[PDB]
């Protein structure tokens, strides 16, 4: 053929779907705003959590001392006296 | 707090500390049993008893 009859549909192939572009734009806005709200919530967390000491890793002694309160140097004076019988 | 006494028996304040720690181990707010924390602290130094005896001596002194 001639030049323009091919350059026309060439440019038309080069250009994209606008419906896809609009859908992607509204989508991206939706999830970006949702993620923005999520990050805003995340930044509100205090440095020290409400539980803190309640956490099992932050006790480390309520389940260690009971198995140590029997060794010498930690016993209540009234433990060795009546342990004989 | 540690529980190792000088004489080799036990810390005189160890039981109070363990009671306070056990209360705090299942109490997400410290205000509910701050009484045990006060008991442990003044078991270390006997502040309140000394204040009371000071008041008694002041009542003795004011009779001048």
């Amino acid at each position: 053929g001639f030049i323009m009859e091919f350059a026309e549909n060439l440019v038309l192939r080069l250009m994209e779907n606008p419906e896809e572009r609009d859908r992607k734009a509204r989508e991206h806005i939706y999830e970006m705003h949702e993620r923005c709200k999520k990050i805003k919530e995340m930044w509100a967390l205090p440095i020290r959590p409400y539980g803190f000491w309640t956490f099992e890793r932050h006790n480390a002694q309520l389940r260690w001392d009971p198995q140590i309160s029997q060794v010498a140097g930690r016993r209540d004076p009234y433990d060795d006296l009546l342990e004989d019988n | 707090a540690s529980g190792w006494g000088i004489t080799g028996n036990k810390g005189r304040c160890y039981d109070f500390w363990m009671d306070f720690s056990e209360c705090m181990s299942h109490c997400r707010e410290p205000k509910d049993c701050t009484l045990l924390r006060e008991d442990y602290l003044e078991c270390l130094h006997h502040s309140k008893e000394f204040q009371r005896r000071n008041r008694i001596y002041k009542e003795e002194q004011r009779k001048l």
